[PDB]
Order: structure tokens, then C-alpha cells, then sequence
């Protein structure tokens, strides 16, 4: 039903953040999960997938950035750590999903801002 | 019970030890769909079993048809499986006024694809996805590949063809174990002194029953003399020392 | 009183192949006492389910019946063009018997 | 969970002789005075009884000897114990003491003995728990020190514990306990009884009647069991384990013929074996 | 096999006209037998049984005219005589037989037309 | 390599009760496999088209999706005031999945 995220916040370039998304209402358990990301102004990109149904992670090569994806399926939750980091990624980020034809289960986070900048 | 599971993941119970209340079955009469097979309904309030299986789902008011042993259909082909020879009950009716809920109900799914058939009475949580097409989709969704679950959707405003039934199914056996789920059966009021034919517990003979002081120890059932004769027996339902001549 | 029978729906317009369920619910808990019948209109009524479960000399099984208690079922299967007429669900549980209002399944 | 002590010891079983011992009452039928015989499995007079120590001191400091084995059931078993304070709970009694077989599990766990007929996964040196809570102030007993897996489960019971003290006593009853197990024809009976005995150790002349407890569908072979024990944790002295003193007696049932003297209350006091001598 | 019946006809309504229906193939005798109406665009509605093997007869409340049915038997032939007529009972009428879940004998005749109206 | 979309026009400032059709065009031929969203900008991608031939619960017909292989279409009819919006299509075909740039109606 609801999705909650971790914090964001003013992280310097290179430097690395987990981020967390816990479920609620169903769980993540029986279905994949997203992240996408929106800068301000800009559409919304894509960015990596979690599989939780066999094990498997895939990334935007667009952004790759070894944006690691996996669970805390017990709690609900997902991370994915901020590697790598580099300014222009400076945005908002969703967790999300996609209705694959079969589910009608599109879901999205609150939304919590990634910044990537010396200058707190 | 308050909450039923879904058919791709339905509730399972195994009963045993205990004694079938059969009768209220038939005069619960509110049940859409109720059926059976072995032998007769009516046969089988005494006729009893080893080691029954309870488990129940909720299936729409359409496909409840599907659940029949032997026969074809979504429920019957990837979600729940009667097997080839079967013994038990379905037992069927709706729940609209509970399941069916207004700004839509979509707590239960269901199974739609598998890459074969359904072995029988085997659920099937692997909600993994299955790739219908060549094209190896690994986990995450794709193209030529689907998602496997599905909801139904239930409100109040659905016709009566779909509506929510409440699937139950009993499923009997018979094994080299006894019969240790059993139904029981009524008395006859106790008669003193007077030839009068009789059975307790299944002993049975002929005789005239009276008041007797003998006195047995708590676990004991029959009293017997010298001649292996059933002398005297205790009265189940109220325990005393009933004589037999 | 009477037993009410509940026939649904009264008229499909149907196509070539389908698998059409005409329900027939009753108001009562009826064993298996439900029969099936095709009419075109003007013919006599030719039995197609006997015991709601069992199908007929003659009929093939793109008919097939189910169903007990309350809740009654016609189960046509690979709707063929001479299947197209007016048909008819039937009570045998009790006197008065009665029987469902029709349902005329016809080409679309 | 699974911790595990084997501790193997050496040294022969040591052995006794049941005088007049393990006659139990083989029907409900109430007989008062009269002599009835019947060919049943027993545990015949004058017989080799193994007097087992589950946790036994011998004094240097310490050196509590863990020796209970897996012990197979044969034909019938018979049991005896005294265990002022008791040790004891149940018993293991299965066919591969692990999972592809039934598992009959009596755990007598304070007060409500659940018996347990299911599928579990018994440990190497299985055993139930005792430790503190600190929640309520009461004493736990961790099962899954016994057993890891408890699934599948064919039957479940509770009843009165058949473990019961008395005590007050400061001995000269020793509260000698006894349990019979017969598994056949689907039925695996449980027998008890509870006794006063004066003597150190072993048993008296006296008889000892065992009515049937419960009689109960099993449907699975025992080929072999191991006892259950309760034991503790201690904290900072010069973990703490093997609480007091452990012992008891084991025995083979077989099929033998008894003459039955009942009493004028039905109380079996003399029985005799006809194949004795 | 085959059922035969009375010619229908226009009858002023209050009148009386008894109806016969023969069979042939196999008797009536071992039966029972029905009869059931059908105005024209309604649906069949059951109108009264009759039952040789003991004597017995039942009809519609619903249309409770007192539409007597008897036998004859030995003519493998069935009468029911139409009393206290009224006008919507103009309609076809046919001979009946209901397979209770141990035969198959629902035999049919070729229905005929009785009209209740004062205008030929 | 990735798989292009090409939402057209990226934006169209609108008026009361219009019938606007945002086409969301694809470099490949992908089956269905396209979806639409509501954002007012700061909130939720609310979806509205699944399949890109299905609706969606809390939305009326008002908006109305087709089309397949290359060319998707959002069918927005009688246009309302609290349709206007920044809104999306979307692909599900391969890995990775691509957005739209985004179309905002908006009131003219
Ligand atoms: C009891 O013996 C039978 C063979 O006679 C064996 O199949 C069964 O597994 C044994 N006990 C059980 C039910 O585990």
C-alpha cells in the first residue's frame, strides 16, 4: 500500500549513500522493485531493477555507476547504495513499479533528494 | 474461519483425533454449491476416516464449474488440482457481503501461467517469472514473458456470476492407521431390570441390566466371570456397574 | 411457497467457437435436479442434461453440465452455428416444477 | 540449536534382576479373585534389567558422565526410574530418529505433557533446555535443544503429567516411577505406576500393577529411542549443565504366559510365568 | 417414441375441452406423464403431471383451474379436459416427460394451439 | 543497443473539455508494452494506461489508450480542469526500460 525511503541529503562527490525503501500494505516479498530518478525539470530515468523472485540486478548502463541493488525482504525494504557519485545525479529518486501487463501493483515512494555537491 | 487464502497459495489443514459433526453440514443449507463422492452424503455420517485433508481457497463465481475432479480449466489447471480418483466433498458458497468490497477488493490473486499442468493437491508459490517465449527475461519482467499472478476483481457491483465462493474442499483417505477422526452416535436411555437387548461401545449381547456394587478400577470397561461371559459392564455416558444376566 | 428459479442471463448474442455459461441458480438447495433443453423456436424440447451432470444421446460434450445446491451451470463449449436457439433450465426437486425463462443464444 | 556433549564413557552396563516386575493390566475387563492367563508380551521374572546412568558422578570433582545412547525398542520396552528431583521427561521413540519416519516425542514439559506424534529432525545429543526467563521470573525449557525441525506433524495430545512428584519426603520414597511401551496393531499403549522404595537403589520384591494410560493410533514401527533430559545453565564459579544425578532402568518386553490373580477389588498382586522354569 | 394430440382450436373463454394425447413406441403405462404450456415469446411453464403407477394428480397453483387429467391407458392415451378458461392460457401446448436422474424417456409431442377468446 | 522513445509533442498547452492525443512513438515494434502517468509536478506517477490498451482504477474513461508496435497513443477525452498535468509514457519491453520526456497539458 505505502512506501517509505531513507533520507536524503547534501553528500560529496565519489562518496557513497545506502538508500532504504521499506513496504507496507503488500509486501515487496512476491514482486520486483525499481528506482527511478528525476532531476528538477527534467523526465523521468530509469535507473536499476531488484528481482527478488529468483536473484538478479540489473542497472541503467546509461548511469552506471555500480548503483548496488538488494533486499531486506524480512523487513520490506531495499537498498541501493550511492556509488560513485558525480554531480548532474543531483535529483530525486522513486521507488517504484511497473504494471507488466498482468498486475495493476504501480507504486511509488514519497520521494527524497540525492544532492552531490562539495557545498553543503 | 474469518480469513481464507488465495488459490495459489491456499490453506492447508490436516485433521485427525477428533469426531465429524456431519449433521449440521446438511442442515447448514446455506451453501451454494455442495457436493460429494465415495459413497452417499446421507452413508456418510458413520462411515469415517483415517486422516482427513481440510484445506480451503476462494475462487470466483464463474470457475467454481473448474473445481470438479477431473476436469479442465484455470483453477483446475495451474492454481489447485483435484487428483484422478478422489473421495472427499466440495464445499461451496458465496461470501459477497464480506470478500466483495466497495472501492474495490483485490486481496486475492491466483495463478495464471505454468509450464505444465499442476500436479495434484500441490500449491505453487513460486510467483517467479515464467518466460513463454525464447527470450530469457531472468527474474525481472520482460517481453515474451509475463508476470504469473493476477488478482481478481471483486466489488459489490459484480453480477451474481461473480461472486466470491468460499471453496472448501475435504479430502478422506484410508490407510493401515485406524480411523482416528470418527463421527458419533446417540444413546438409548438406560433400562433396569427388564430383558432387553443391548449394545455399549460396540459390546453387544442380551440381558437384564441392573444396579451393581462392584467396582471397578477408573480405566476398566467390561467385568467378566469365571466363564469368559460378559458379567458386567460400566454405563459410558454415566459411569456405574451395570450387571448383565 | 414456490421454488424460485434465477436464470442468467436470459439472451446472449453469441459468436462461432465460444464457450458460453448459462447459469440457472435456484432458490432452494436442489441435489442435482436441474435439466437442459434446446428449442429452436417452434420445436419441441430437446433434452440436453439430465441430473445437471450427465450428458445425452445424441449431444456431444461441446455441452457439459456442473454444479449442485443453489448454483446450476451450462457449460457450451465450441459454440457451433446449429447451436444457435431459445434454452431452458429445469427443476424436478419438488412440485410445482418450473422451469427457467430462456435463454436465446443467437448469432452476433 | 543442536549443541552437542557426547562425553562417551567406558565400563560394562550394569545389570539387575526384576523380582516380580513390569504387570500391567492387558484389558479393561474389572476380574475380582480369580486367575486369568494370557500370552501377551511382558517383561519376564527374574530378568536382566540394564540399570543405565544418563548423568552420572563419579567422585573426583565433578565428572558428570553424559552416556544416555540411542537405544533400539526390540520387541517391548519397559522403564523404571526413581529421580526424587526430576531429570526426566519423555522419550525420543522413532523409527530412523530423524525425518522420512513418524517421530513419537513426549515431552512432559510443567504441567501439560504435550505427547507429540510428528516429523522432526532429532539432534546428535538431543535434550530439553531448562534455562530462566527473567520475563515473570519462571523456568523455561527450550525444546529445540531435542530437536531442530518440528513440521509435518501427523498427531498431537495433551493429558495429566504422568511425571508427578510428591517430595516433602527427604527420600524413603525416591517416588520409583515406571512407564511401559508397547507399540502394535496401531495402538501404542503407555503404562504407569508410582512407588515408594526404601533401598538405595534397586528394586524390591514387590509387585507392581500399570494400568493403560492412554490408547492411542500410532501406526509407526519403533526400532529404536533414546531418553529426554532437563538440565540448566550456572553462571561465574569455578556453562553449567548435567543439574544433579541421573539413572534408570530399562528392560525387553517378549511373550510370555502370565496366570493373573486379581484381588477382590481387582488389584493384581501374584503373577506368574510359565515358562520361568 | 412418438406422442399424438387433440386438435386445438378457438373456444370462448368459461368453456371446457378435454385434451388427448396418445403414445406410441413405448406405453404411457410404466410412466407418468405432463403437460406444459407455451404462449407464444414466454417461456415453458409446467402445468400439471399425472402419475398411473399408484393414482395421483397435481397441477399448477399458479394456473389453478381445476384442468382435470386422467388415462387412458390401454390406449397409451391421456386427458386433460381444459375447465374454466381465461385468456392468457391462449397458447401451445405440450406432452411431457422429465428425465429424473434415472431415465432419459423426456418425449415431447408436436404441440398444438388452444385459444380462449370469444372472437373465432 | 537502448531502445528509443519519442514522445511527441513534449508539451501542449490546452483548453476545457479538449480531446488532446499525446503520441508516445517507438524505435522498435514493442507488443503492448507501454504505460502512461499522472505527475503534477512534485507528486506520485500516478498510472493511468496499462498495456497501453487498458484502463485504470480512480480513472475514467477520459483517457483512453491504443495502439502497438511502434506508435502509442493517449487518447485524453473531454478534457478536465484537474487533467492538467506533466505526463508520461513508458516501456516494459526490454532492459533497460526508457520514459518519455514527459507532456505537460496545461491550461491555455
Ligand atoms: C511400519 O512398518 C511399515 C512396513 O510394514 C512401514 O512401511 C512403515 O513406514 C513403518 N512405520 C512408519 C509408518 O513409519
Amino acid at each position: 500500500q505505502q512506501l517509505v525511503e531513507s533520507g536524503g541529503g547534501v553528500v560529496q562527490p565519489g562518496r557513497s549513500l545506502r538508500l532504504s525503501c521499506a513496504a507496507s500494505g503488500f509486501t515487496f516479498s512476491s514482486y520486483a522493485m525499481h528506482w527511478v530518478r528525476q532531476a528538477p525539470g527534467k523526465g523521468l530515468e530509469w535507473v536499476a531493477v531488484i528481482s527478488y523472485d529468483g536473484s538478479n540486478k540489473y542497472y541503467a548502463d546509461s548511469v552506471k555507476g555500480r548503483f548496488t541493488i538488494s533486499r531486506d525482504n524480512s523487513k520490506n525494504t531495499l537498498y541501493l547504495q550511492m556509488n560513485s557519485l558525480r554531480a548532474e545525479d543531483t535529483a530525486v529518486y522513486y521507488c517504484a513499479r511497473h504494471a507488466t501487463l498482468m498486475n495493476n501493483k504501480d507504486i511509488w515512494g514519497q520521494g527524497t533528494l540525492v544532492t552531490v555537491s562539495s557545498a553543503s | 474461519a474469518t480469513r481464507f487464502a488465495s488459490v495459489y497459495a491456499w490453506n492447508r489443514k490436516r485433521i485427525s483425533n477428533c469426531v465429524a459433526d456431519y449433521s449440521v453440514l446438511y442442515n447448514s443449507a446455506s451453501f451454494s454449491t455442495f457436493k460429494c463422492y465415495g459413497v452417499s452424503p446421507t452413508k456418510l455420517n458413520d462411515l469415517c476416516f483415517t486422516n482427513v485433508y481440510a484445506d480451503s481457497f476462494v475462487i470466483r463465481g464463474d470457475e467454481v464449474r473448474q473445481i470438479a475432479p477431473g476436469q479442465t480449466g484455470k483453477i483446475a489447471d495451474y492454481n489447485y488440482k483435484l487428483p484422478d480418483d478422489f473421495t472427499g466433498c466440495v464445499i461451496a458458497w458465496n461470501s459477497n457481503n464480506l470478500d466483495s468490497k466497495v472501492g474495490g477488493n483485490y486481496n486475492y490473486l491466483y495463478r495464471l501461467f505454468r509450464k505444465s499442468n499442476l500436479k495434484p493437491f500441490e500449491r505453487d508459490i513460486s510467483t517467479e517469472i515464467y518466460q513463454a517465449g525464447s527470450t530469457p527475461c531472468n527474474g525481472v519482467e520482460g517481453f515474451n514473458c509475463y508476470f504469473p499472478l493476477q488478482s481478481y476483481g471483486f466489488q459489490p457491483t459484480n453480477g451474481v456470476g461473480y461472486q466470491p465462493y468460499r471453496v472448501v474442499v475435504l479430502s478422506f483417505e484410508l490407510l493401515h492407521a485406524p480411523a482416528t477422526v470418527c463421527g458419533p452416535k446417540k444413546s438409548t436411555n438406560l433400562v433396569k431390570n427388564k430383558c432387553v437387548n443391548f449394545n455399549f461401545n460396540g459390546l453387544t449381547g442380551t440381558g437384564v441390566l441392573t444396579e451393581s456394587n462392584k467396582k471397578f478400577l477408573p480405566f476398566q470397561q467390561f467385568g467378566r466371570d469365571i466363564a469368559d461371559t460378559t458379567d458386567a459392564v460400566r454405563d459410558p455416558q454415566t459411569l456405574e456397574i451395570l450387571d448383565i444376566t | 411457497g414456490d421454488i424460485q428459479l434465477t436464470q442468467s442471463p436470459s439472451s446472449l448474442s453469441a459468436s462461432v467457437g465460444d464457450r458460453v455459461t448459462i447459469t440457472c441458480r435456484a432458490s432452494q438447495s436442489i441435489s442435482s435436479y436441474l435439466n437442459w433443453y434446446q428449442q429452436k423456436p417452434g420445436k419441441a424440447p430437446k433434452l440436453l442434461i439430465y441430473a445437471a451432470s450427465s450428458l445425452q444421446s445424441g449431444v456431444p460434450s461441446r455441452f457439459s453440465g456442473s454444479g449442485s445446491g443453489t448454483d446450476f451451470t451450462l457449460t457450451i463449449s465450441s459454440l457451433q452455428p446449429e447451436d444457435f436457439a431459445t434454452y431452458y433450465c429445469q427443476q424436478s426437486y419438488s412440485t410445482p416444477r418450473t422451469f427457467g425463462q430462456g435463454t436465446k443464444v443467437e448469432i452476433k | 540449536q543442536c549443541v552437542n556433549l557426547t562425553t562417551r564413557t567406558q565400563l560394562p552396563p550394569a545389570y539387575t534382576n526384576s523380582f516380580t516386575r513390569g504387570v500391567y493390566y492387558p484389558d479393561k475387563v474389572f476380574r475380582s479373585s480369580v486367575l486369568h492367563s494370557t500370552q501377551d508380551l511382558f517383561l519376564p521374572f527374574f530378568s536382566n534389567v540394564t540399570w543405565f546412568h544418563a548423568i552420572h558422578v563419579s567422585g573426583t570433582n565433578g565428572t558428570k558422565r553424559f552416556d544416555n545412547p540411542v537405544l533400539p525398542f526390540n520387541d517391548g520396552v519397559y522403564f523404571a526410574s526413581t529421580e526424587k528431583s526430576n531429570i526426566i521427561r519423555g522419550w525420543i521413540f522413532g523409527t530412523t530418529l530423524d525425518s522420512k519416519t513418524q517421530s513419537l516425542l513426549i515431552v512432559n514439559n510443567a504441567t501439560n505433557v504435550v505427547i507429540k506424534v510428528c516429523e522432526f529432525q532429532f539432534c546428535n545429543d538431543p535434550f530439553l533446555g531448562v534455562y530462566y526467563h527473567k520475563n515473570n521470573k519462571s523456568w523455561m525449557e527450550s525444546e529445540f535443544r531435542v530437536y531442530s525441525s518440528a513440521n509435518n506433524c501427523t498427531f498431537e495430545y495433551v493429558s495429566q503429567p504422568f511425571l508427578m512428584d510428591l517430595e516433602g519426603k527427604q527420600g524413603n520414597f525416591k517416588n520409583l516411577r515406571e512407564f511401559v511401551f508397547k507399540n502394535i496393531d496401531g495402538y501404542f499403549k503407555i503404562y504407569s505406576k508410582h512407588t515408594p522404595i526404601n533401598l538405595v537403589r534397586d528394586l524390591p520384591q514387590g509387585f507392581s500393577a500399570l494400568e493403560p494410560l492412554v490408547d492411542l493410533p500410532i501406526g509407526i514401527n519403533i526400532t529404536r529411542f533414546q531418553t529426554l533430559l532437563a538440565l540448566h545453565r550456572s553462571y561465574l564459579t569455578p556453562s553449567g549443565w548435567t543439574a544433579g544425578a541421573a539413572a534408570y532402568y530399562v528392560g525387553y518386553l517378549q511373550p510370555r504366559t502370565f496366570l493373573l490373580k486379581y484381588n477382590e477389588n481387582g488389584t493384581i498382586t501374584d503373577a506368574v510365568d510359565c515358562a520361568l522354569d
